């Protein structure tokens, strides 16, 4: 129920934008967004959480940004092991991960 | 003797934690004399921190001293709401005597400003 | 640190309730929940549930309400932050519309609005 | 030692009070190295109050915890300008421990109010 | 113990300056305890003059007391640029205890107008 950005793609030196948007039960001004740099089948990775926090160990590259209506998750400054997929939580305190339809780069 | 509730959150997170007379020499006597010494020494040798860093009369005081990342590069979220003010210690125990310094100095030239502004 | 090493690759046919093991090493397995969350092959990753190794509290999906049982059995001490626990999963009426790889995961932090979030991932086990 | 002095104006209202080295350990010694020992436990035994409840260095600190009047009924008038110290602690003797509970965690919560303030 | 670096500049200008367990009644044990007894009283015995001239934590606090010219002639240049604080005890250690009686009542006053201050 969580849309995000259909595909998108760059090269070694420039940025991305995955978008994650949804309805008002799941998006946004009321709810947590965070970000997983998730390969699909093997073990994935915290990469944002709350809106623009990042995980212990995270790159300053990988920014995040958070409107009324939608989060976005920028990925400053390629590298060649960023290209996987890419899912967004929708989370308060007391609840769970509802997680988006993905978007690959 | 005070408490020991202080003690009641060891475990909590950092953030959890935070928020007759007359003398006799006999065996028992002795005992009981140098335990009324040493809680005087120990206490006083924690009061006198307090008092040289301008915090006397003070549970949690700010200072003026920025927080050097050396000391550690953890985040707020990773140190006041997961770490233990046990575990805590045990990271930042090298510089707890460098940082023990510094609050001592930020105190001494505060001093001097305040003598210098006063005096207008 | 911390290492969430998951059971077996075991595969039965539907109807059947498999269950899978979770063993942690090298932190305090009382301090964070435990989360498991599964990647379905024809749909996309699915939250299924955290419980409290402490508190002993649960709290599932709707798509799991009654159909997932998941429990926890006691920490072996280590050290003074080190701890060997284990959680356990199983489901009810299972199909193959449950196939795909299981996930355990531990939490992010153990206070603040991120307290449950899975941030330490496991190994994975396939199911049927 | 220090002074008695404060002892002047016992039977005052409240609003006049208000307004060689080498140790032996000889019979005389003993008794006097206990003297010693029972002046400093007494003096930071009242000090470390006066440090808990914020009011280290004063005479006299206002607090923020409201009067309970189940304490005491009696006027401003009643109090300051007729009862002496001396009699008022017999008649407030079964709060004292009930109120000094409610000093040390004023106190307490206004710490943490001040790191909020001061971190803007 | 504490420091003797206080003692580093004891020559220098006043401007300059400025700016195991158990115990055993053994020889040496009865002469190690009286040691840290006769610590912890010199130690209140200053610490209690800074308290109760309203002046705990503070290693230089201003006062209200006027500088009455007959305790000392000399010019603020004859003084911080010139004298030790090691002589100018001893020019004014007649008047010592005449003036730490001044500082101790102005304290006092300053308590009294507090209380009729945060009282509006
Ligand atoms: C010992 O160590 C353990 C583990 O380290 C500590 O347990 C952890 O404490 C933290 C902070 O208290 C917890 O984080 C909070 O998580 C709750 C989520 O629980 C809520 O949701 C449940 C399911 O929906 C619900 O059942 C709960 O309701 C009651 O029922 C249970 C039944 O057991 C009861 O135990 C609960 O206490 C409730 O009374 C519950 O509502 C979440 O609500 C919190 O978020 C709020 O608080 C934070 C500030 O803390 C704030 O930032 C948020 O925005 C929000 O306001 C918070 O995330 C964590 O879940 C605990 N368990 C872990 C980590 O496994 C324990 O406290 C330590 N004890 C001591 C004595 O040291």
């Amino acid at each position: 129920v969580l849309t995000q950005s259909a595909s998108v793609s760059g090269s070694l030196g420039q940025s991305v934008t995955i978008s994650c948007t949804g309805p008002n039960s799941v998006c946004c001004s009321h709810k947590s967004i965070s970000w997983y740099q998730w390969p699909p089948g093997r073990a994935p990775t915290l990469i944002i959480y709350e809106d623009n926090e990042r995980a212990p160990g995270i790159s300053p590259r990988f920014s995040g940004y958070k409107s009324y209506w939608s989060a976005y998750l920028t990925i400053s400054d390629l590298r060649p092991e960023d290209e996987t997929t890419y899912y967004c939580c929708s989370y308060t305190h007391n609840s769970g991960c509802v997680f988006g339809t993905g978007t690959k780069v | 003797a005070v408490f020991l509730g202080f003690l009641g959150a060891a475990g909590s997170t950092m953030g959890a934690a935070s928020n007759q007379h007359l003398l006799k020499l006999t065996v028992w006597g002795i005992k009981q004399l140098q335990a009324r010494v040493l809680a005087v020494e120990r206490y006083l040798e924690v009061q006198q921190l307090l008092g040289i860093w301008g915090c006397s009369g003070k549970l949690i005081c700010c200072t003026n001293v920025p927080w050097n990342s050396s000391w550690s590069n953890k985040s707020l979220d990773e140190i006041w709401n997961n770490m233990t003010w046990l575990q805590w210690d045990k990271e930042i125990n090298n510089y707890t005597q460098l940082i023990y310094r510094l609050i001592e100095e930020s105190q001494f030239q505060q001093e001097i400003n305040e003598v210098e502004l006063l005096a207008l | 640190q911390g290492q969430l090493v998951q059971s077996g690759a075991t595969t039965t046919k539907p109807g059947s309730s498999v269950k899978i093991s979770c063993k942690t090493s090298g932190y305090r397995f009382n301090f964070y929940h435990i989360n498991w969350i599964r990647q379905t092959a024809g749909r996309g990753p699915e939250w299924m549930g955290w419980i409290s190794p402490y508190s002993g509290d649960k709290n599932l999906a709707p798509a799991f309400q009654d159909r997932v049982n998941m429990t926890t059995d006691t920490e072996v001490p280590v050290t003074s932050f080190t701890s060997t626990g284990a959680a356990y999963m199983e489901i009810r009426n299972l199909t193959s519309d449950d196939t795909g790889t299981y996930f355990c995961a531990k939490g992010l932090l153990r206070d603040g609005s991120s307290t449950w979030l899975p941030y330490l991932w496991g190994q994975g086990t396939l199911l049927t």
